[PDB]
């Protein structure tokens, strides 16, 4: 036939229509000819290549952009459009033959090729989803909340006679319905025949909890959710909590005895997804050669630590710190017998408005695995390790907290000062040890949790005071205290010079933000720190050894003279560990005077900050060289 | 202060353990040097050698 005559229609409806044996084999043959000849008139057909892509790197989906077909073959777009199972159906076995031409033994490794629409025109929101759009091909906005196990559903079922024994041939399986048989072409009976799923092949599934976007839900209105059916190629691409568009055919579940509780005949409906697209730490050859190339520069510290955390203003030493932190240093087991950590913990301590939520929430954007929680409130991951039985499924799982899930990574822990006591032991356990010990419910283990910790805590009296020192000024105990390798005390003094750039700052923000109206880029940054916290491993040579012990010795006795608290054998391996740090944004394998300078610099920042008034002034004195 | 006023808890339990030790900061410079260098000697790996 031809398009015009396609364009006309005999049957009821058009399902019907593309039903009939003589319009599906001329559907057959011009989408066999729009996937050959298409071309955007530069000379280069992009189908031939996605084909050649596809089956270079042994993939079953071939992604087919609907503005093309509809351009060429407007009444084939409409036929997808409005009856896309069939259509799909037909176009799949036309996409899997143009790949046979390229690829004569692609068949029988994979035997299947999936379309996935990309780019269709409307936009739905599932709010406005309604029954004309049922059995038609839908794209809608949505935000993933949950998502189910992989399950093996049937796709090309084998079943086998319990009378004779026999295997008798495979029958593909819809997705929508179950299938049966009742011949069985050796004992002519129809006698009770048994799946078998040694023999049986398997598609994956999956289901998909999507909601509408909380920014686009009408006010007084609640959002609306829908599940979305993930099939073979589809699974596990979408992490609940990202926002997605789903394209897919809108359709209802059968239920038997449809739903007695509403006494109206209602169904229940789902999207069984033909395509998903999302609105990663990898780099590539060139990635490290220009890693190499902005390491090689002198500045190259000074321009990571501007880089921390752009809508901070004038916090240069929290910056600092969460550099060392997000680098990281060498994390050492000598001999097997004696341990040393590698990672380092900074604790903000700082008045209410200094900013240190950002900061965490900086952190979390940045960090590969960074999990928040907070002792104050209540969504967020627990620190707690757990046993728990799920009051629906029956089924019980382990849950490491958020400190074992840091594990390798980062725990970004907000409200310090307001725990209780089980997550203070678990804290304690986890900075101790690096491991977390849980004996419940029959379970006896020890699970990892080696996970650098930053935390955010407010003084008591929610102002801080200098006359006072550090231990006074928090209600965290001394051990849990000692177990920080950086200790970054705020205080917001009224400086009008200060306050003047901070308003101005936050002000151009505001303007900035408006509707109406040296750094380096964050994913480039993101992907060092990745790459120095897996690749590099700094070290340290023996002669660099007659200055650390000089400054030490240098800075104990100072301790000694003013009966502050006093520098104890972690505050020289926090120094050791820091410039582990500093050697990793240099991306060096050794660790130099001028890092080890510097990572004597921050300790002792952090050791005068934390001291008395009193203190303080006769500290500053003796350590300027060291601060410079 | 007494060994049992320094402890945040009750005398008889010492009684209760064999042996007691009681760990002192020396403040000492050599001392000091000496595990100065061992702490480094560890963090460098001349001790696993
Ligand atoms: N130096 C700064 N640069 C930029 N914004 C700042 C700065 N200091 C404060 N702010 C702003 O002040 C507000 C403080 O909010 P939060 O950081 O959430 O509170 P907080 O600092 O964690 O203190 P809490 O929650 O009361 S203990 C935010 O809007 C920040 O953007
Ligand atoms: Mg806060
Ligand atoms: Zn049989």
């Amino acid at each position: 036939l031809t398009l015009e005559s396609l364009s006309n229609v005999k049957a009821n409806s058009y399902s019907e229509w593309i039903t009939q044996p003589n319009v599906s084999r001329t559907i057959a043959r011009e989408l066999k000819s729009f996937l050959l000849e298409y071309t955007d008139e530069t000379g280069r057909s992009v189908y031939g290549a996605r084909i050649r892509t596809l089956g270079e790197m042994n993939s079953e989906s071939l992604e087919v952009n609907y503005r093309h077909l509809a351009e060429s073959k407007a009444i084939l777009a409409l036929f997808l459009a409005k009856c896309p199972e069939e259509m799909l159906k037909i176009f799949d076995l036309v996409a899997m033959e143009a790949t046979e031409l390229h690829y004569p033994d692609y068949a029988r490794i994979h035997s299947e090729i999936h379309v996935r629409i990309s780019d269709f025109p409307t936009i739905y929101s599932l709010r406005e989803l309604r029954e004309s759009n049922l059995s038609s091909l839908v794209r809608v906005t949505g935000v993933v909340t949950r998502r189910t196990g992989v399950f093996p559903q049937l796709k090309y079922v084998k079943f086998n006679c319990l009378k004779c024994g026999s295997i008798l041939g495979p029958f593909f399986q819809d997705s929508n319905e179950e299938i049966r048989i009742s011949f069985c072409t050796n004992c002519k009976s129809k006698g009770p025949f048994r799946v078998n799923g040694e023999k049986t092949v398997y598609r994956n599934y999956q289901r998909v909890t999507l909601q509408e976007a909380p920014g686009t839900v009408p006010p007084g209105r609640l959002p609306r959710h829908r599940e979305v059916i993930l099939l073979a190629d589809l699974v596990d691409v979408s992490k609940p909590g990202e926002e997605v568009e789903v394209t897919g055919i809108y359709k209802n579940n059968y239920d038997g005895n449809l739903n007695a509780k509403n006494g109206f005949p209602v169904f229940a409906t789902i999207i069984e997804a033909n395509s998903i697209k999302r609105r990663v730490f990898s780099w590539t050859e060139e990635e490290e050669r220009e890693f190499r190339k902005i390491s090689r520069d002198r500045g190259i510290i000074d321009k990571i630590i501007s880089s921390m955390a752009p809508s901070i203003y004038g916090h240069r030493d929290i910056k600092t710190a969460v550099a060392c932190s997000l680098f990281g240093g060498v994390p050492k087991n000598v001999n097997g017998k004696h341990s040393i950590r590698g990672d380092i913990n900074v604790l903000l301590l700082g008045d209410p408005g200094t900013a240190k939520s950002q900061i965490l929430k900086y952190v979390e954007k940045t960090a590969h695995r960074a999990v928040f929680a907070t002792g104050q409130g209540a969504s967020a991951v627990g620190l707690t390790a757990s046993v728990r039985k799920d009051p629906i499924t029956k089924e019980w799982t382990l849950e490491g907290g958020a400190l074992v899930l840091a594990d390798k990574g980062v725990c970004l822990i907000d409200e310090f000062d307001k725990m209780n006591d089980q997550d203070r032991t678990s804290i304690h356990e986890a900075m101790e040890q690096q491991s977390i010990s849980i004996s419940k419910a029959g379970i006896v283990t020890t699970l990892q949790a080696r996970c650098s910790i930053i935390a955010a805590a407010n003084p008591n009296g929610g102002r801080y005071n200098s006359t006072l020192p550090l231990a006074q000024n928090v209600s965290l105990t001394e051990p849990i205290l000692s177990r920080f390798d950086i200790l970054c005390v705020v205080r917001d003094l009224v400086d009008e010079e200060a306050d003047e750039r901070l308003a101005t700052f936050v002000v151009d923000s505001h303007v900035r933000s408006h509707p109406e109206n040296s750094p380096i880029p964050q994913e480039l940054l993101m992907k060092y720190i990745h790459y120095a916290r897996t690749k590099i491993y700094p070290k340290l040579h023996q002669m660099d050894m007659d200055k650390v012990s000089r400054v030490y010795a240098d800075l104990r006795r100072e301790s000694i003279s003013t009966g502050s608290f006093p520098i104890t054998v972690r505050h020289l391996e926090s120094i050791l560990r820091i410039a582990e740090s500093f050697a990793k944004m240099r991306l060096s394998e050794f660790v130099s005077s001028y890092d080890l300078d510097r990572a004597i610099k921050v300790v002792v920042d952090s050791f005068v900050d934390a001291q008395k008034v009193s203190v303080r002034r006769q500290l500053r004195r003796s350590f300027a060289i060291y601060t410079l | 202060k007494s060994p049992g006023d320094n402890i945040d808890f009750q005398t008889t339990i010492l009684s209760r353990f064999d042996m007691i030790f009681i760990v002192k900061d020396d403040h000492n410079e050599e001392r000091d040097i000496s595990i100065a260098n061992h702490v480094i000697n560890i963090h460098t790996g001349n001790a696993n050698a």
